[PDB]
């Protein structure tokens, strides 16, 4: 009922605990219970260190869970700006969707993360991606009262009269 | 976690010495004083210690590094004026 040791040494940034495992144990893949590695708890937790010693010694940055969550999708969840960079560069996909159909961009317009969201947005990431009910990214945006995200997406070329699935408008 | 001092490295006319500060440490001007058995007290420099938002356990730690960056280490701020809707 504990966490592996790789992830707990994630949570707290220890490198040389993660760098003493990596050399005991080679996989910094470790699935604890619930599927997500240690690269998933560092993106959390935004802790810089002990995710590029992980992507050093192999992790994969484009891991998908059984839910679909890869880390840049919690990294855009959870506003980490210097998460979101370092796992563009690493090679994260920008148009991964999770079990609801939710691309990082749907996470950032949702929590208003203007930054994260222009950053995606200037990687390519679709702006009229739709979830499972229809709902695009100014939807998340404009149900998270995330004025600023409204804004820039609308300054991105969002459409404006986009319907979900029960023909609501961001409106 | 506390006031502790360690050699990190040396050689035969030097000590590189790493100096750590508890986390709820009193902020403000220090000074760093050497104490040398059967010695008098001898005064090694100043120093000037502030909060750390960086440090987790730390009471204005910050989650995100952005943040960290735009509510310190940022000089150039906005101040929003006029009404509300100008
Ligand atoms: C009969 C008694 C014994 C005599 C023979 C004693 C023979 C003997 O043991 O010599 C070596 C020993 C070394 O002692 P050492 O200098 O390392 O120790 C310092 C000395 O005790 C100071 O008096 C202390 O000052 P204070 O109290 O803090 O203000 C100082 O405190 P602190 O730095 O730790 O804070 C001490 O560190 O004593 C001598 O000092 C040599 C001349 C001593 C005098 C020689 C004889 C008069």
């Amino acid at each position: 009922v504990r966490l592996p040791a790789l992830h707990i040494a994630a949570r707290n940034d220890d490198t040389r605990t993660a760098a003493v495992l990596l050399q005991n144990d080679p996989n910094p893949d470790v699935l604890s219970k619930t599927g997500f590695t240690p690269l998933h708890i560092a993106a959390h937790y935004e802790n810089l260190n002990v995710a590029q010693l992980l992507l050093n010694r192999g992790a994969s940055v484009n891991f998908t869970p059984q839910n679909g969550i890869t880390p840049l999708h919690i990294a855009s969840r959870r506003g980490n700006v210097i998460m979101v960079r370092l796992l563009l560069d690493r090679g994260a996909q920008i148009e991964t969707k999770t079990k609801d159909e939710l691309t990082p961009l749907h996470c950032a317009a949702r929590n208003g993360h203007v930054r994260i969201s222009e950053i995606l947005l200037d990687h390519g990431a679709p702006i009229q991606a739709k979830t499972k009910n229809g709902l695009s990214p100014i939807h998340m945006a404009a149900q998270g009262d995330h004025l600023d995200c409204v804004r820039l997406l609308l300054q991105y070329d969002a459409e404006i009269d986009d319907i979900t699935l029960d023909h609501l408008t961001p409106l | 976690k506390w006031w502790s001092a360690v050699v990190e490295e040396r050689d035969a006319q030097s000590w590189t010495i790493s100096v750590t500060t508890p986390a709820d440490a009193v902020i403000g001007h220090y000074s760093l004083l050497l104490q040398v058995s059967g010695r008098k007290q001898l005064l090694l420099g100043q120093f000037t210690l502030l909060f750390n938002p960086w440090n987790r356990e730390d009471a204005v730690f910050l989650k995100n590094e952005a943040q960290r960056m735009e509510y310190l280490l940022n000089q150039n701020g906005l101040i929003y004026l006029g009404t509300a809707d100008c």
